[PDB]
């Protein structure tokens, strides 16, 4: 589907307010930091990323894999479900979406134990704990609490129609997709318009290959102010990204994280 | 894996389709989509009927998912609209809900054959028709399987006479394009317009125009049928037909001599169609055999058919009593 991004669930039900969405975070901010909270956000992205590139999945498919994790606890508690489960069911849902196919129930548990075995044996000393059953139980769950909202935008249409526009195809495309991945170590996908996040991976990408392109901005009569807000939120993650070492805090920062409750 | 009170919480909030709606023995349609009800609130909240589509298998089948996903974001009059999703924990069944069509043309056409299709009702259904698939194609979806089982229409209401395009979920080849027959690997706008000619010819007939006997893309009897209505295509005609993954079997299995005689024009006219008419002239420019020589659902909507007395209307029926009788109890 390529439908108006206007009339979309994405834009009427998953374009959130930051102070809603800091508040909702709260639950889970008595146990985590703030600072912890979004560094556990990151390393869930790049599970995602490595569950995604071991099924040799396309880059649509891990971002709609990406999006319906952050959605997900974007409303609801890390004890609710195991992100650990939450990751591959993810995977499974937006692969169904994205016309890939069913991936086979070998397939999905052997990924999700290879990944997490080579990968990130630094956080997870013990193997994944997860069968096919688990999955399909928490894909049902995962449906139901997205208000079965499926279709997902990503800035990776606009940014090619904007740098096939400009004629720079070639120098800046490859540069502004990898910001576009980057992007997804931040919440930027719950709060603004894929468009306005293209555009902004787009002015940083110009920025570092010193490429005068502020003519080409100014003829497109968008909120500035609001690409500005977006650009602000891409350095700091650069920063983040510098003073973040995964494979060293990770496992503390797991075992701080609220867990799901067992039944009396 | 999942915490105690979340499941507790979710399971005694969550709305189950046995609790709000009676359906038992109330199944309308069968099929590789499912099954479908007809039923009625148990809470006399309303009493108007409501479709109720079983989804076929356990879990989120590609067929479920591509129905939810679509459903969700499509709004247009002559597309189903989505009402509901009941997503049963128990035996892992989904449940779509809509309101109820009481007609399709399916019913309708096998009525009007029996009697063996009034002209306004015929035009105001093809224009609903192509509204429904143009919003779908702007949209860049494909329906991939339009025929009259998934062309529903509207009994008495606030929607009387209004067509509702079905099935968003995607043994009889009757609407499928030539060149999906001849290996075509992908689906096109062009498929979904061949359907649509397909359905015209059946609603101006009340013949399925390809109609043939009962897994690979090659259908011989089929295209055999196809070329017995519409002659063998000319080299000028269906230029890529060479590029054809089939075209050498074609070759092979058929003789453009066999169907010298033949052509839609002496077809329709065994049919009482006139070839002087725009109905007759609209119809050939959908039933091109070359996909890309095939007119778009948004050139077919500005045809001057549409223009010509009668003017199509919201109400197919055009307040006219439905003589078609309601669908009945499997
Ligand atoms: C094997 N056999 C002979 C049959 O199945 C006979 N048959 C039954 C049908 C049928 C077609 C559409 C609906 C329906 C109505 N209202 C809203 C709907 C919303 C979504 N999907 C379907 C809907 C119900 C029944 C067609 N043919």
């Amino acid at each position: 589907m390529a439908g108006n991004f206007w009339q979309s669930s994405h834009y009427l039900q998953w374009i959130l307010d930051k102070q809603d969405l800091l508040k909702e975070r709260q639950k889970d901010l008595k146990f985590l930091s703030e600072e912890e909270y979004w560094k556990l956000q990151i390393f869930f992205t790049n599970v995602i990323q490595a569950l995604g590139e071991h099924l040799k999945l396309r880059q649509q498919v891990i971002a709609t894999a990406t999006v319906y994790f952050k959605r997900f606890y974007a409303r609801y508690s890390l004890k609710s479900i195991d992100p650990v489960l939450m990751a591959p069911t993810c995977v499974f849902l937006a692969s169904k979406v994205e016309e890939f196919g069913v991936v086979s129930n070998t397939r999905l548990i052997a990924a999700a134990t290879s990944v997490l075995k080579t990968r990130f044996s630094y956080a997870f000393p013990k193997e994944f704990p997860y069968r096919m059953n688990h999955i399909l139980e928490c894909e049902f769950y995962l449906l139901e609490l997205m208000d079965c909202c499926l279709i997902v935008y990503h800035p990776y249409r606009p940014l090619l129609q904007y740098v096939q526009d400009m004629g720079q195809e070639d120098m800046l495309l490859p540069l502004a997709w990898r910001i576009v991945n980057d992007t997804y170590r931040t919440d930027l996908c719950l709060l603004y318009p894929p468009f306005m996040i293209a555009l902004a991976c787009l002015h940083v990408a110009c920025v570092v290959q010193q490429k005068d392109a502020r003519q080409w901005f100014a003829e497109l009569s968008v909120d500035m102010e609001k690409i500005l807000e977006i650009i602000r939120v891409i350095l700091k993650l650069y920063e983040q990204w510098k003073n973040f070492d995964e494979r060293k805090e990770m496992a503390t920062i797991l075992s701080k994280m609220p867990k799901p409750k067992p039944p009396p | 894996s999942m915490d105690y009170d979340f499941k507790v919480k979710l399971s005694s909030e969550r709305e189950r389709v046995e609790d709000l709606f009676e359906y038992e023995g109330c199944k309308v349609g069968r099929g590789t989509y499912g099954h479908v009800y007809k039923a009625k609130r148990k809470d006399g909240k309303d009493d108007k009927d409501y479709a109720l589509k079983q989804i076929e298998g356990t879990g989120i089948s590609m067929s479920a998912c591509r129905e939810i996903a679509l459903l969700r974001e499509l709004k247009h009059p002559n597309v189903i609209s989505l009402q509901k999703v009941f997503l049963s924990h128990a035996d892992r069944k989904v449940w779509l809900l809509f309101d109820y069509a009481e007609h399709d043309l399916w019913h309708i056409i096998k009525f009007h054959r029996a009697s063996k299709l009034p002209r306004g009702m015929v035009k105001s259904l093809l224009y609903q028709i192509l509204d429904g698939i143009h919003y779908l194609h702007a949209n860049w979806v494909l329906h991939r399987d339009l025929k009259p089982a998934n062309i529903l229409v509207m009994g008495e209401g606030p929607e009387r006479g209004r067509v509702k395009i079905a099935d968003m979920g995607f043994v009889t080849f009757w609407y499928r394009a030539p060149e999906l027959l001849l290996g075509a690997r992908h689906y096109t706008k062009a498929i979904d317009i061949w359907a649509i000619g397909c359905i015209f010819a059946e609603l101006l007939t009340s013949e399925p125009i390809f109609h043939c006997r009962q897994s690979n893309p090659y259908h011989h009897d089929q295209l055999d049928r196809i070329f017995n209505v519409m002659g063998f295509p000319a080299d000028k005609d269906w230029e890529d037909i060479k590029k054809m993954p089939e075209h050498s079997t074609l070759m092979k299995d058929f003789r453009r001599n066999t169907y010298t005689n033949c052509s839609l024009i002496k077809y329709m006219e065994k049919h009482k169609v006139k070839p002087d008419s725009k109905a007759f002239h609209l119809l050939q420019k959908l039933l091109t055999m070359d996909p890309i020589k095939r007119i778009t659902s948004e050139q077919a909507m500005q045809d001057p058919y549409f223009l010509e007395d009668p003017l199509p209307t919201s109400d197919v029926f055009a307040g006219c009593q439905i003589p078609y009788p309601k669908r009945e109890f499997l």
